[PDB]
RNA sequence: CCUGUCAAACUCCAAACUUACAGACGCUGUUUGACGCGGGGAUUCCGGUGCGCGGGGU
RNA sequence: AGUGCAAGAGCAAAAGAUGACUUGACAGUGUUCUUCCCAACGAGGAACGCUGACGCGAAAGCGUGGUCUAGCGAACCAAUU
RNA sequence: UUAGGCGGCCACAGCGGUGGGGUUGCCUCCCGUACCCAUCCCGAACACGGAAGAUAAGCCCACCAGCGUUCCAGGGAGUACUGGAGUGCGCGAGCCUCUGGGAAAUCCGGUUCGCCGCCACC
């Protein structure tokens, strides 16, 4: 029952949104993938008045790069109970953000018959203090 | 009228009600006539192309032949009679 | 001007102020009168002034009415006495006037009127059994200041 | 079966109305119409509802006014029993009479033209400005209310 | 949902099983649509005309009934795509379906997919389907290659259930020529 | 929540009614030839009133 | 929301967005409706075909311009192929 | 249909909720990247290969009506409006009678938690 029900690291997304780049080389080192830019709309009076154009950068890690990245990423951040998302996700920070679920998020992310998950198998801030809490490092 | 276009004055007859918004069904927009059959005139506000003059809807023509995949129907207007090119979208069976 | 000119319903709803502009202002001042902070049910006894004839009442003969039917309220039980006066009509129709004989003859906005249809509540007043003389007499100096004839029909009060 | 009779005329009566009595074979004022009872015979009958006066005569003055109103297709002879017997697949006015309120057969199809050309109403009808109900002499009668202008018409 | 107003997609657009934009254009060929669907173990091959009051199915074949002429093999690689293909297009042959126009769904058009493998197929058995020869997997890949060099990188079995140690795309050929051949019981 | 009103350029609703086609009845046409087609000749393109529905305008 | 601009209308695995490819905004000849309800009238317009040549796609298919309704003009003279 | 594929109608099918179901069967979640294929970064998706585990998801099954929706009964209402007629009433705006039609809001009680087609399949 709880082997299909005990939630799993999805992705671990590490973006420095910059603002007019030259900082694509720092999370090509600490990750370990390739890194990938990030764009913007509507206009802004912070001198951004070219639309689509590099602004920051992203990574998205998963499986093993992910949790590698974790095993010296976590430590360096003092975690927070308001530091949560409704849906079980936390973000800290340069911004690394986890994306927690249970065995099954498939469903929803593929193409064919794909279904919203049901609130009742959606993961709960408290499911997500206590997994993460059960692996080096301390709540609250 | 303010003007004299094809769409003037067809701010109802061109327009769907709420619940049939969207794309519409395939399946009406493929049915085969045949010539000599009864068809009802009405356009799809939801499909662009193949659509008739506004002013023939509510018409129940006489499927005659047909153009390419579209039908030519033909009517009456007033004592004129009229062949009028329409795709299955518009068409429904009479009966 | 005569309300002659705009008693009566025979142009279109003339209200979408997304098509008008230069509309004057409602001379109406309070359509909730006495004290309207206590319900309507709070009282015995609930008096309306109802409307015999179809018509249109201009804003100002509606402030003029009302003004001088809560005035008598005021003054017969004190300016915070124990009764509660309503206006449930609203000016929604827009007046216009020619004001170049009959060329381009489509009239300026010179005010607003409200609606009413025979057998109405222009106004419902709602009082105590005792001071239910002092409303009747409010209605009947009100029903003087508009078009139509009137019928002062008592709907809660067989203390009589 | 019904007894259709014009008794409004035709000067400023719409179109599709004066066009409706003379689909019920009946062209002028004071003519009358045996006229069935149907769906679609009702449609016409309602629309002249205003400009006629219509219902079920009784069998006896059903008689009365065949005897003497009645005519053939073609032609000024008179239609009595005799007449009738000859004609029509009948025995005397009395038999026809009841098939025709049976709705069994039609004026037409026994040879005798659709209209029977009634005379003026004897003493003067009840008016043509109001219905039944209001006193006039216009719409539905009752069948007692029929035969008396039915009668007074022979 | 929320009230009047709202508007419910159709229901297999709610469901989202169906792509009516594509299934429109599908449906302009006049042409029975060869629907190849997929699943993880099984893999399908329908041909289905129109009707009145719905899809008909006039021929068919599924990758499981595939072992009832010999396939001992898992369901759900080339090999058994094609294979799948085939046969539904000689039941096709049989009543009378002489062409068609392959749907694949809400699957990809990808270059070597196993819906291509299945037109592959269904175009072997005689039926005229409106193809691309570039797109189509390579003929050793759709006799399952690929699959015995993977074995190849042995040290653990691929196949759980013994089936063999280096597996057989001679199986295949021994398959598709059990196909070709006249007599077999569709 | 409670309470007071509206829309020629609003509509979750919604007529009467008008209208396409077909059947039925009615009426009509096959010596009075209808329906339709071809040709000759016009006059006419200052209208008005009543009723119903209007729009403008005291 | 967006879809160049009035207003009304159309569109969500799109008609909107991003991306890459492409230039069908191609040559030619028509059918029908519209222009002009009924009901004759030109230019213009649209939907719908066919022949040829192209672009895209796995393919069905889509592309006779921009989702639909405005953005248009006789002979004569002039230039041009 | 002891869980499948393609559909028609396109909410009576929505929203929300409850309970039940899977040793070689099915759909899945699921395990995994050598290949065809894939990500402007990620076998996440897509694509390919496969079964150690599971029925918690999805899905299939049974059921709840609170919201939304379809329909039905009574109430509202033959009321509002209206086609036809009137030497009926009203200074008039306007109303009334006869004749043929006939709402809507809203209340109340029921209905609806899809139906149907083709194919395959203990
Ligand atoms: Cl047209
Ligand atoms: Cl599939
Ligand atoms: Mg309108
Ligand atoms: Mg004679
Ligand atoms: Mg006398
Ligand atoms: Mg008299
Ligand atoms: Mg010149
Ligand atoms: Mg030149
Ligand atoms: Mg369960
Ligand atoms: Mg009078
Ligand atoms: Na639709
Ligand atoms: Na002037
Ligand atoms: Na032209
Ligand atoms: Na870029
Ligand atoms: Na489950
Ligand atoms: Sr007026
Ligand atoms: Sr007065
Ligand atoms: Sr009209
Ligand atoms: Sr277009
Ligand atoms: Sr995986
Ligand atoms: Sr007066
Ligand atoms: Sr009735």
């Amino acid at each position: 029952f709880h082997e299909m029900r005990e939630p799993r690291i999805e992705k671990v997304v590490v973006h420095m949104g910059i603002g007019h780049a030259n900082a694509e080389d720092i999370l090509g080192e600490i990750t370990g993938q390739m890194p990938v830019r990030t764009k913007a709309k509507r206009t802004v009076g912070e001198f951004d008045i070219r639309e689509g154009d590099p602004i920051g950068a992203k990574v998205t890690l998963r499986d093993e790069m992910a949790e590698e990245f974790l095993q010296t990423a976590l430590p360096l951040a003092e975690l927070a109970t308001s530091q949560f998302d409704d849906t079980g996700n936390f973000s800290f920070g340069l911004d690394v953000t986890v994306n927690l679920v249970r065995p099954g998020y498939r469903v929803a992310k593929r193409d064919k018959a794909s279904r919203s998950i049901p609130t009742k198998h959606r993961l709960n801030p408290a499911d997500a203090v206590a997994f993460i809490e059960s692996t080096y490092d301390v709540e609250v | 009228p303010s003007s004299n276009g094809p769409l003037e004055g067809t701010r109802g007859k061109l327009k769907n009600k709420p619940r049939d918004r969207g794309t519409s069904p395939p399946q009406r927009a493929v049915e085969e006539f045949d010539d000599g059959e009864k068809v009802h005139l009405k356009i799809d506000p939801s499909v662009p192309n193949g659509r008739f003059h506004p002013r023939f809807d509510g018409q129940t023509g006489t499927v005659e032949g047909k153009q390419g995949d579209a039908y030519k129907v033909d009517i009456v207007d007033g004592g004129k009679e009229k062949t009028i090119i329409v795709t299955a979208a518009h068409l429904r069976r009479q009966e | 001007k005569p309300a002659s000119m705009y008693r009566d319903i025979d142009k279109p709803a003339y209200t979408r102020r997304e098509y008008i502009t230069g509309i004057p202002g409602s001379k109406i001042a309070q359509h909730k009168m006495g004290r309207k902070q206590k319900d309507a049910d709070d009282y015995p006894v609930q008096i309306s002034l109802i409307v015999e004839e179809t018509v249109q009442l201009r804003h100002g003969s509606l402030e003029a009415s009302r003004l001088s039917a809560n005035r008598h309220l005021i003054k017969e039980l004190g300016e915070e006495g124990d009764y509660k006066m309503t206006l449930r009509k609203f000016p929604h129709q827009v007046l216009r006037e020619n004001k170049d004989g009959m060329r381009a003859a489509f009239g300026k906005i010179v005010g607003t009127a409200a609606r009413v249809q025979a057998g109405e509540q222009l106004f419902t007043a709602y009082c105590n059994v005792e001071d239910a003389e002092h409303v009747k007499e409010a209605f009947r100096r009100a029903y003087n200041k508009i078009t139509p004839s009137c019928r002062i029909k008592v709907e809660r009060g067989e203390e009589l | 079966m019904h007894a259709l009779v014009q008794l409004r005329g035709e000067v400023n009566m719409h179109t599709d109305i004066q066009d409706t009595l003379e689909m019920l074979n009946i062209h002028h004022v004071n003519h009358c119409t045996l006229v069935p009872e149907t769906d679609a015979y009702r449609g016409m009958v309602a629309k002249v509802n205003d400009f006629v006066a219509f219902g079920e005569p009784s069998q006896e003055t059903l008689e009365t006014v065949l005897a003497t109103r009645a005519e053939p297709l073609e032609g000024d002879a008179d239609v009595d029993d005799e007449w009738v017997a000859e004609h029509t697949d009948y025995d005397d006015i009395s038999g026809l009479a009841f098939a025709l309120l049976s709705e069994e057969t039609t004026l037409r199809e026994q040879g005798l033209s659709p209209t029977l050309r009634l005379h003026p109403p004897r003493g003067g009808h009840d008016g043509v400005k109001h219905p039944v109900k209001e006193g006039g002499q216009l719409g539905k009668h009752d069948t007692e209310g029929i035969d008396d202008l039915l009668e007074a018409m022979r | 949902a929320t009230g009047p107003r709202y508007k419910v997609p159709m229901r297999r657009r709610r469901e989202a099983r169906t792509d009516y934009h594509q299934r429109l254009r599908l449906l302009k060929s006049g042409k029975p649509r060869l629907v190849a669907r997929k699943s993880n173990k099984h893999v399908r091959a329908q041909l289905v005309t129109l009707g009145p009051n719905g899809d008909d199915t006039l021929a068919s074949a599924h990758s499981s009934d595939l072992a009832e002429y010999g396939w001992e093999a898992p369901t759900g690689n080339m090999p058994s795509a094609y294979l799948t293909g085939l046969l539904a297009g000689l039941r096709a042959q049989e009543a009378g379906v002489e062409e068609a126009v392959l749907d694949i769904g809400l699957n990809s058009p990808t270059p070597g997919s196993k819906v291509f493998a299945i037109q592959e197929g269904a175009i072997d058995a005689g039926l005229d389907i409106p193809h691309n020869d570039d797109v189509l997997a390579d003929w050793q890949r759709t006799r399952g290659a690929h699959i015995a060099e993977y074995d190849e990188q042995l040290e653990e079995p691929l196949y759980s259930g013994d089936f063999d140690a280096a597996d057989l795309p001679e199986h295949f050929d021994e398959l598709r020529e059990t196909l070709l051949d006249g007599d077999i019981e569709l």
